[PDB]
C-alpha cells in the first residue's frame, strides 16, 4: 500500500505519513528488515519536494528519527559482527621440528599484524556506533520521537505508539552503548552515561523502568570495578 | 581494677606475641588456625586473613555467627587493610561504597554515599557531575515514599541548577584562558562571576550578565562591590543595549547610582527604570 502512495507525487504528505506509520509499527514489534525495506521504498528526495504544517513537520521528524534509529542499529550490528570475528591465536604443538618451528614463527609474525588490524577495525566500529547512538539519542529540537509542533490534530493513539517506541528504544540503545563501551575498554565513557540519562536536558530517566535502572546501576558498578582494577578509581580519575 | 598501666602494657605484649606466631604458621597447614582460635579467643586479624587468602567463603560466616560482635571487627579490619571479589566487597565500606551498596541491595544508601562524595569533592567538575548523576539515578530507582522522592528530585535539581552556572562556560574564554575541558576543578560562585565578566569573554551578551548576578546567593565576602563591578562592566562592554536587556530580564533597589558613578545615557536610563518598577 505504500508503493501506491509513493508513486503519486500529489499525496507526498500522505505517503510520508504512511511510511512513518509503517516504520513505527515495524519498530514496535522489532522488524529491522521491514523498517529497512520501508525506508528503501520511501522516496529519499521527498523532504526537499514536499516543502510547512503541523502534520508535515511531525511526520518529517518521525521519519528522521526512524532513519537515525535504523542507521544506529545497522552500525551496531556491523560492529558486533566485526568484534565477533577476531583473529585466533596460533596452534601450539609440543615437540616440533625444524619446519614446524618456522611455521609457528611465521604464524606468530602474521598474528602480530592480524590482531592489530582487528583491534583497529574494532575501535573504528565502536567509535562509529558510539557516534550513531549519540546522534540517535541526543536529537536537536526536542529529542527521540518527540514532536516539535504542538498544533496538530487529535492523534492520541499515534502519540501513545510514539511514546512506547521511544521507551522501548531508549533502554535497548543504552544497553547497547554500555556493552560497546565495556567491550572497547571505555570505562570513563561507560560511567558517564549516568549523568546523561539523569540530566534535565533530555529527561531520559522517565523512559526507563525499574529493571532498566537496576541494569544500568549494575553495569556502572561493574565498569567502576574494572576501572579501579586497571589502575584508576571508580569514575576513572587518578587517585592522588 | 587498679594499676591500669600494667594491664595496658601487658596486653600489647600478649597481642604482639600472638601475631608473630600466626605469621610463621600461615605458610604451612591451614588447619592449625582453627585450633589456635579455639584455644585462644583473641587475635581476629589472623582469622580474617586466613578466611580471605583462600576461597573459603563459608568460613568467614561460620566464625562470625558463633561469636560476639564479630561483624563490627571484621568490617573495621577490612576497611583498614571469587575470593578477590569477596575481599573487595568486604573492604568497600568507606569512600567507594556506592558499588557495594548497589550490590547489597541498598539504593538509598548508595544515593546517600554518592551525594556525600559529590559534596566532599571539589577538584573535578566531571567527577562531581558523574556523582550527582549516579545519585539521581539511585534516588529514581529507589522505591521510597512520594514525599521523599520529591525532596530528592528537588535537591538534585537545585544542585544541577547550581552547577550549570559553572558548566555553561563560553568556548572562547576557555580557549583563551588555556583551561581544560573536563580536567578542571570545581570553581566557586565568586570565581564563576569573575570569569563570566572578565576581559577574555568577548561574546558576553545578556546571558553572561544574568548568570553572574544569579550566583550571588551561593557565596556564603562583599556582594555590594561585586554588584557594582558587574554593572560597570556591563556598561563599559556596550561602548556607549546590554543594560536595558538585563533590566528587562531581571523584572529594583539593589543597584546604586552615586556609588556606581564615582553620564548622559545613565541619567536617561535610570529615569525609565523607576516608572516600570512602580
Amino acid at each position: 500500500v505504500i508503493d501506491w502512495l509513493v508513486f503519486d507525487p500529489a499525496q507526498r504528505a500522505e505517503a510520508l505519513k504512511q511510511g512513518n506509520a509503517i516504520m513505527r509499527k515495524f519498530l514496535a514489534s522489532k522488524k529491522h528488515e521491514a523498517a529497512k525495506e520501508v525506508f528503501v521504498k520511501i522516496p529519499q528526495d521527498s523532504i526537499a519536494e514536499i516543502y510547512l504544517p503541523a502534520e508535515d513537520d511531525n511526520a518529517i521528524r518521525e521519519h528522521l528519527c526512524i532513519r537515525a534509529y535504523l542507521e544506529a542499529h545497522e552500525t551496531f550490528n556491523e560492529w558486533f559482527k566485526h568484534m565477533n570475528s577476531v583473529p585466533q591465536k596460533p596452534a601450539l604443538i609440543p615437540q616440533p621440528t625444524f619446519t614446524e618451528k618456522v611455521a609457528h614463527e611465521h604464524k606468530e609474525k602474521k598474528y602480530e599484524m592480524d590482531f592489530g588490524i582487528w583491534k583497529g577495525h574494532l575501535d573504528a566500529l565502536t567509535a562509529d556506533v558510539k557516534e550513531k547512538m549519540y546522534n540517535v539519542l541526543l536529537f536537536v529540537d526536542g529529542g527521540w520521537m518527540v514532536d516539535v509542533r504542538e498544533d496538530a490534530k487529535e492523534d492520541h493513539e499515534r502519540t501513545h505508539q510514539m511514546v512506547l517506541l521511544r521507551k522501548l528504544c531508549l533502554p535497548m540503545l543504552c544497553f547497547l552503548l554500555h556493552t560497546i563501551l565495556h567491550s572497547t575498554g571505555q570505562y570513563q565513557e561507560c560511567l558517564q552515561l549516568a549523568d546523561m540519562v539523569s540530566s534535565e536536558r533530555h529527561k531520559l530517566y522517565l523512559v526507563f523502568s525499574k529493571e532498566e535502572l537496576r541494569k544500568l546501576l549494575q553495569k556502572l558498578r561493574e565498569s567502576s570495578l574494572m576501572l579501579l582494577d586497571q589502575g584508576l578509581d571508580p569514575l576513572g580519575y587518578e587517585i592522588q | 581494677s587498679n594499676r591500669e598501666r600494667y594491664d595496658n602494657l601487658e596486653m600489647e605484649y600478649l597481642q604482639k606475641r600472638s601475631d608473630l606466631l600466626s605469621p610463621l604458621l600461615s605458610l604451612g597447614q591451614y588447619l592449625w588456625a582453627a585450633s589456635l582460635a579455639e584455644k585462644y579467643c583473641d587475635f581476629d586479624i589472623l582469622v580474617q586473613m586466613c578466611e580471605q587468602t583462600d576461597n573459603q567463603s563459608r568460613l568467614q560466616r561460620y566464625m562470625t555467627q558463633f561469636a560476639d560482635q564479630n561483624f563490627s571487627d571484621f568490617l573495621f579490619r577490612w576497611y583498614l587493610e571469587q575470593h578477590g571479589q569477596l575481599a573487595n566487597f568486604l573492604q568497600a565500606h568507606e569512600h567507594l561504597s556506592w558499588l557495594h551498596e548497589i550490590n547489597s541491595q541498598e539504593l538509598e544508601k548508595a544515593h546517600a554515599t554518592l551525594l556525600g562524595l559529590a559534596n566532599m569533592e571539589t577538584r573535578y567538575f566531571a567527577k562531581k557531575k558523574t556523582l550527582l548523576g549516579l545519585s539521581k539515578l539511585a534516588a529514581l530507582a529507589s522505591d521510597f515514599s512520594e514525599d521523599m522522592l520529591q525532596e530528592k528530585i528537588e535537591e538534585m535539581a537545585e544542585q544541577e541548577r547550581f552547577l550549570l552556572h559553572q558548566e555553561t562556560l563560553p568556548e572562547q574564554l576557555l580557549a583563551e584562558k588555556q583551561l581544560n575541558l573536563s580536567a578542571m576543578p570545581v570553581l566557586t560562585a565568586p570565581q564563576l562571576i569573575g570569569l563570566y565578566i572578565c576581559e577574555e569573554n568577548r561574546r558576553a551578551n545578556e546571558y553572561d550578565f544574568k548568570k553572574a548576578l544569579d550566583l550571588l546567593e551561593y557565596i556564603d565576602i562583599n556582594i555590594n562591590d561585586l554588584k557594582l563591578e558587574i554593572l560597570c562592566k556591563a556598561l563599559q562592554r556596550d561602548n556607549w543595549v546590554s543594560k536595558d536587556s538585563i533590566f528587562v530580564k531581571i523584572l529594583l533597589p539593589e543597584v546604586k547610582d552615586l556609588l556606581q558613578a564615582d553620564e548622559f545615557v545613565l541619567k536617561a536610563n535610570y529615569e525609565y527604570y523607576v516608572q516600570g518598577q512602580i
